[PDB]
C-alpha cells in the first residue's frame, strides 16, 4: 500500500493499555497464582503470552473470570512477567532469573525464555 | 511519521 | 530501574490484537456509523482516542455494546483511522484526507489530526 | 533486547 506510519504509536497503544491495568479499567480477568490475584486484559494476555492464547480461544475458558495457575508458579515471577506483557520493560534479576524463565517456558513467552537462557549462559 |  | 527492553514487544502486542480484531475474537463492542459496523475491542479504542477513552469510562456507557457514532461521520473515514489503531498505519489519500480528518477532530486523535493538517498546507 |  501507499500508507504513512506513527513510529511511537505502539508504544502509546501499550502505555494506555498499563494505564487502565494500574486504574483496573476494563478488567476482565483475575489470574490466581497461589495466595496471590493479579488483574489484567484477556486481550493482552493473549498477545504476550501461548499459553493465554490457547486459554482464551478455547469455547469455555473464554467465559471465565478467573484462571488459577500451576500451583509450582513463583507469583513474583509472574508478576514481572505481566509487568514486561504491558510495558516490554523486564525486571531480570540474578534473584530472580530462575523463577522468570520457569514461569515464561509455562506461559510461552520465547523472547523471555531465549534472554533467560542467554543471561545464565553467560554467568556460567 | 515515516514511510514504513 | 535496571530493567532490560525487548525493542519489538509493542510491536508485536498491536499485530496480535489485529489479528484477533479480524477472526473476531474476544471484540467487546459494535460502532456504528450511519449502514455500517465495525466490530472491536473497547481498550484498544480507549487506548487510541480521547472521545473513546471519555465514553467507556463513563459508569453508564462503559456497560454498552453498541456505540452509535454522530451521522456527519464518514464510514471509510472511520475504518481508515480503526485500521490505523490497530496497525499504525495510516491510509491517507487525496480523495479521503477531509474525511479523515473530520473522523480524527471527532475521535481527538491528535497525532492523526497534526498530520492531516500538514499534508493540505503542503497541497495549498 | 537493549538497555532502555
Ligand atoms: O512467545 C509467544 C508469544 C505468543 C502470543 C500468542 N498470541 C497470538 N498469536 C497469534 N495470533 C493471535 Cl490472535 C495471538 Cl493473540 C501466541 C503464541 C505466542 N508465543
Ligand atoms: O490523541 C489522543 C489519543 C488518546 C488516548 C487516550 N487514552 C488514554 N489516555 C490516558 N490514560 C488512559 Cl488509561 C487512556 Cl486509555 C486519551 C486521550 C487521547 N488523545
Ligand atoms: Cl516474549
Ligand atoms: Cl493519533
Amino acid at each position: 500500500d501507499s500508507c504513512i506510519q506513527f513510529t511511537r504509536h505502539a508504544s502509546d497503544v501499550l502505555l494506555n493499555l498499563n494505564r487502565l491495568r494500574s486504574r483496573d479499567i476494563l478488567t476482565d480477568v483475575v489470574i490466581v497464582v497461589s495466595r496471590e490475584q493479579f488483574r489484567a486484559h484477556k486481550t493482552v494476555l493473549m498477545a504476550c503470552s501461548g499459553l493465554f492464547y490457547s486459554i482464551f480461544t478455547d469455547q469455555l475458558k473464554c467465559n471465565l473470570s478467573v484462571i488459577n495457575l500451576d500451583p509450582e508458579i513463583n507469583p513474583e515471577g509472574f508478576c514481572i512477567l505481566l509487568d514486561f506483557m504491558y510495558t516490554s520493560r523486564l525486571n531480570l534479576r540474578e534473584g530472580n532469573i530462575m523463577a522468570v524463565m520457569a514461569t515464561a517456558m509455562y506461559l510461552q513467552m520465547e523472547h523471555v525464555v531465549d534472554t533467560c537462557r542467554k543471561f545464565i549462559k553467560a554467568s556460567e | 511519521w515515516v514511510i514504513p
